[PDB]
């Protein structure tokens, strides 16, 4: 078998799908070739190492192999490394066309100490004439200041419905499966923006149920079930909210934090109650998901949550 | 000589009970031979470590000390751990291997995001020379990615049936005698831990072997357990619907300080008692959950104990008012 | 119960120097064969194996198969203390527990005894099976030691192909990329300057320098070394010996 | 582009492992008169330059003058593996990004090809110009070495005087003090054991003990070691070659 994230992983710049802004931008700098030192933050699955990745493809053509050096988090990044290694691949002569330069590209900048991201500041301070810098991070406030400053910031907002929604019909296209609209519409809202957990969720449907429906999502995401929190956070009677939630969620082993965040992801596509109201029923969730994260889980909080939730929709 | 809970421990998969749903894919994962990575997830004391390690002793056998590899939380776990270790493991060809090697990772869920994504990026480079099993708790502190790179198996708490028949076959194989409340009161105390289950069996034979024949009864089982009686609790709820302040203050005293009882064991036995009456208007539900979820709360962070108990009794008794 | 005595010192003392660095612990298992030994390193890539025949040796009784699990380094901390005209004799007695080392020179009277105790593992897994190796060939040791040790700065992996009568070497890393090519020859006056090549399937395959440098350090024992490449199997390096043989089985990479 | 064959490989092995202490990055000039290199310290205290003539190279090529900027550690690695009867081959193609260092034995087919990547350096090129130094003076180079692995180990600095046609060496640490003086001769018999000297005014400088220590190891190129001393000017050190020189500027210290 193949991982269809790996196999339907776009390779030129113009296949990638979300951020229209800066996947246009990174169009124009590899048009040009001028490219400065980046990083590149966002939240996770949103498509940053692909970007950067097809953007150093399509900038060097050929030449890819000999002026591109990778660093992720399985290899080594400490103070030798960032001396040593990353100084002599600076100062490497290599003959380019006149736009291009030399390409380092850093994953998970993050995990990188910050003294090891000291050493980088001359580095590439001095040699920048013939090699720039690719930072790509999920939170860019681990990165120290100067080299915060030192490179031009790019955020990638979460991605859309719309894009997630197209990019599952082409990879449904190019693979003729069958499906329905309520299947997709499933995966939309247990992916949240993950392109990559959507397509994956998207492939284990479809190699454990064939077909594409509700039921099969639902069952293959082993989480509570849309339809029955709904059901709960939406019941006119307290007794009613709170017999589903002991009965169809308490006994099957769920755990809390789990209850809590489906009922958060639920109540923020109820497109059918007011708007105030759901903001009101998402602050008190909020507050019951603080209270279990402080060591507290008892069945008591998502009871109090739940008369809570029913006492303002009264 | 050893503990039943290392004594006990199971060997071979049909030795594990309440599971069938996952034994049974693992028994086609394993006739088939194109076991993915792999994800076991669940309560503590359910069997996720049993069920691996069984199934690497079927798989490999004798090899089993060599092409199986344990590895546990926090083991000095920098990135420096998943960059030499693991990877050499993983990237290391053995001389006489046929398929793959297997790293299993108990409670791999105490994980930075750092080692995470180290993590993820070492299985995603070398999952063609092996195959990794992780283990966890809570599948909701793991990082998206690397649980969408194996899959899942949620571990669903033991029902009465498998722990029944398991501790028969612990009591056939002992000497000891249990009476027929003495099980109800376990399962219902036990929640579905087959590990306590198994600790506080031999706690209690231990503690009344007296003459070799003793019958457990239902006081030594909340005693080693450290539980209260429903009787008590039914009591000391009607003393407080009931009785006065004085009086029900001193009675919810005398009972938790006789038998050493915690305010939140208390109330969780209070409101799974009120969770079961009829109730004629519902603002009296809705004031009582609040004020005892508040109460819990505060309980967490450690206050003056006579001041919440006095707050739980005044709760319950300015609840039932209509 | 057990009497082996050599010839020379120095025998015995390149012999454990050979996969002294490999392994520390090791089984020798005596029979009226010899001695054979048999061991793998802890990543289990590398697997040692040592026979010594009944000629080598000048005294050799034993009664029954005898196994003596004993760590390497200390043998050689025992075994550097001798010169190299002395012999070297193994005592063993029944229930063996402590080995005894005799180093005696019939010049001058000098009885130098050392026992040596006895740290078993119980681990032989010996199991050798292929026989048929698609390519051999066989160099002198000096020069292959040469190439692997000048081979080994630049990079961590060594590629060894076998073309058409064509050995190539080949290694690439960051500071540059090396390339080692030997043609096979016969020289009448020194066969054992000699080059042996026979090929029966072109072979190309690659292996660690550390492995490498940890197998080449046997070179002491003789001048000539044989290599076996075998695709979907393990290479095999054999150093000869008068009475026997040391070979090095290697696993290689992907 | 070039192509140079070297006619015994030991020679640029101990050109580059004569200086390969002093300076971590070189550049090598390579015009159609030969090879050129200057190359400053780490610390830009002590100047090293080389030159090397076609009359030292079995056959020289240059189709247009290049630079060729590279290591010395890597190089010295490299260099490092070749047996002492080989010849050596020096080849580089149009824009040079790696240069190619052949290996071939002389009775043998085993040909042994490195590749070495080429470095960027800014062409910070000094030129040097010739100026009448006071003091010039040649000795073996073995007495010298001795003298300054002697002298270091008492100081961080070594003192120099000429006077009267008189040689002196002086050093003063903590631990103690020492002197040690030359006196200019000659000996039909061996002129490889004879102190030359030629002052036109007696000067006395200060040199640091770690640049001579590290300037010494030049002692396996020649046996006879060039001195020039001026009052203010860097001192000049130079080993001569059988086609070229290998000359160290150093930087005098203050009062
Ligand atoms: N816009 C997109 N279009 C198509 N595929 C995408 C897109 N964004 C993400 N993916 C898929 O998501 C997979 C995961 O790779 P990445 O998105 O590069 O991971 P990441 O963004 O670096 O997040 P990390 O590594 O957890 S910080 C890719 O292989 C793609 O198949
Ligand atoms: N399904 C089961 N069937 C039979 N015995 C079980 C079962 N689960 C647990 N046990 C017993 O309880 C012991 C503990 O099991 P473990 O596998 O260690 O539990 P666990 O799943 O690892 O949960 P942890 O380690 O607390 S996160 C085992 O050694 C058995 O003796
Ligand atoms: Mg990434
Ligand atoms: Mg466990």
């Amino acid at each position: 078998q193949l991982p269809w994230v790996e196999k339907y992983r776009p390779q030129v710049l113009s296949d990638i799908v979300g951020n229209k802004e800066t996947i246009d931008r990174l169009q124009q700098i590899a048009k040009d070739g001028n490219m400065p030192h980046m990083i590149i933050s966002g939240m996770p699955g949103i498509g940053k190492t692909t970007s950067v990745h097809c953007l150093a493809h399509e900038l060097l053509g050929r030449s890819y192999a000999d002026g591109v050096l990778e660093l992720n988090a399985s290899d080594d990044r400490g103070i030798d490394v960032v001396r040593n290694q990353i100084k002599h691949f600076a100062q490497k002569k290599l003959h380019l066309p006149p736009g291009k330069h030399k390409i380092v590209i850093l994953d998970e900048a993050d995990s990188m100490t910050a003294g090891a991201q000291q050493a980088l500041r001359r580095t590439m301070e001095l040699y920048s004439n013939s090699t720039r810098f690719a930072f790509a991070c999920n939170q860019s406030n681990k990165i120290i200041e100067p080299l915060q400053s030192r490179c031009a910031i790019l955020r990638y907002s979460k991605l859309s419905d719309e894009d997630v929604l197209k990019r599952l019909l082409q990879i449904i296209k190019l693979e003729d499966v069958k499906y329905t609209n309520d299947g997709l519409e499933a995966i939309i809202f247990t992916a949240e923006g993950d392109m990559r957990q959507a397509i994956n969720n998207l492939q284990s449907t479809v190699a454990g149920h064939g077909l594409v429906n509700a039921d099969n999502v639902f069952k293959i995401v082993d989480s509570p079930h849309p339809l029955i929190v709904k059901k709960m956070l939406l019941a006119s009677n307290l007794e009613d909210s709170i017999q589903i939630l002991r009965t169809d969620l308490w006994k099957k082993g769920y755990s809390s934090i789990d209850i809590v965040t489906t009922s958060f992801r639920v109540t923020k596509n109820l497109a059918q109650v007011k708007e105030s109201v759901r903001l009101e029923m998402i602050k008190e969730i909020g507050l019951t998901h603080m209270r279990i994260l402080e060591g507290v889980g008892t069945y008591l909080q998502l009871a109090s949550m739940l008369a809570k939730i029913h006492k303002l929709n009264n | 000589n050893l503990p039943w809970v290392e004594k006990y421990r199971p060997e071979t998969l049909d030795e594990v009970y309440g599971q069938n749903e996952v034994i049974t894919t693992v028994r086609k994962f394993v006739d088939e031979g194109k076991l993915p990575h792999l994800l076991f997830y669940g309560p503590p004391g359910t069997g996720k470590t049993s069920t691996i390690v069984a199934l690497a002793r079927e798989i490999y056998g004798k090899n089993y000390s060599n092409m199986v590899l344990e590895l546990n939380a926090s083991d000095d776990r920098g990135i420096d751990v998943v960059r030499n270790q693991i990877k050499d493991f993983a990237s290391t060809r053995q001389i006489f291997s046929k398929g793959f090697k297997l790293i299993i990772l108990d409670e791999a869920d105490a994980m930075t995001n750092a080692a995470q994504n180290a993590l993820r990026r070492v299985i995603e480079r070398y999952t063609k020379n092996t195959r990794f099993c992780v283990l966890a708790n809570y599948a909701h502190k793991l990082t998206p990615a690397l649980l969408s790179r194996c899959t899942r198996f949620r571990f669903q708490p033991l029902p009465q049936e498998a722990i029944e028949r398991r501790i028969a076959n612990v009591l056939v194989h002992e000497k000891l005698k249990l009476s027929p409340n003495a099980e109800k009161a376990l399962i219902e105390l036990s929640n579905g831990d087959m590990r306590r289950v198994l600790n506080v069996l031999q706690s209690c034979k231990a503690t009344l072997d007296n003459p070799d024949e003793d019958e457990i009864s239902d006081d030594v089982i909340y005693e080693c357990c450290g539980a209260p009686r429903p009787s008590d609790l039914k009591a000391v709820l009607k003393s407080i619907l009931e009785d006065d302040w004085g009086t029900a203050h001193y009675t919810l005293n005398k009972v938790r300080s006789a038998k050493g009882l915690a305010l939140i064991d208390l109330i969780e036995g209070i409101v799974k008692i009120l969770e079961d009456y009829e109730l004629q208007n519902e603002e009296t539900r809705v004031h009582l959950l609040t004020k005892l979820a508040d109460i819990e709360y505060s309980i967490s962070k450690g206050g003056n104990d006579q001041i919440q108990g006095s707050a739980v009794i005044g709760a319950i008794k300015a609840s039932f008012e209509n | 119960m057990l009497e082996a005595k050599f010839e020379e010192a120095s025998l015995f003392k390149r012999i454990i120097d050979g996969f002294k660095d490999c392994v520390q612990l090791v089984n020798f298992q005596c029979k009226e064969d010899g001695i054979i030994a048999q061991a793998v390193d802890d990543s289990r890539v590398l697997l040692v194996s040592l026979e010594i025949g009944v000629e080598a040796f000048q005294e050799y009784r034993c009664d029954h198969p005898v196994t003596l699990g004993m760590d390497l380094t200390s043998l050689s901390k025992i075994l550097r203390c001798g010169n190299n005209t002395d012999t070297l004799t193994l005592i063993a007695d029944n229930t063996p527990d402590s080995i005894i080392l005799l180093f005696e020179d019939t010049k001058k009277d000098r009885i130098a005894e050392y026992s040596l105790k006895l740290m078993d593992i119980d681990a032989d897994f010996l199991k050798i099976e292929e026989l048929q190796y698609d390519s051999t060939l066989s160099l002198p040791s000096s020069e292959f030691s040469k190439i692997v040790r000048d081979l080994s700065q630049l990079s961590d992996s060594i590629n060894i192909m076998i073309t058409k009568e064509t050995i190539k070497f080949v290694a690439d890393g960051d500071i540059g990329s090396g390339s080692v090519i030997i043609k096979p020859f016969v020289d009448m006056e020194h066969p054992e300057t000699s080059i042996k090549l026979e090929m029966d399937q072109p072979v190309d395959l690659t292996f660690g320098a550390k492995y490498l440098l940890d197998i080449i350090k046997g070179s002491s024992l003789s001048d000539r070394v044989g290599i076996r490449l075998s695709s979907e199997a393990p290479a095999l390096f054999q150093f000869d010996l008068k009475s026997g043989f040391l070979q090095f089985f290697l696993a290689p990479k992907f």
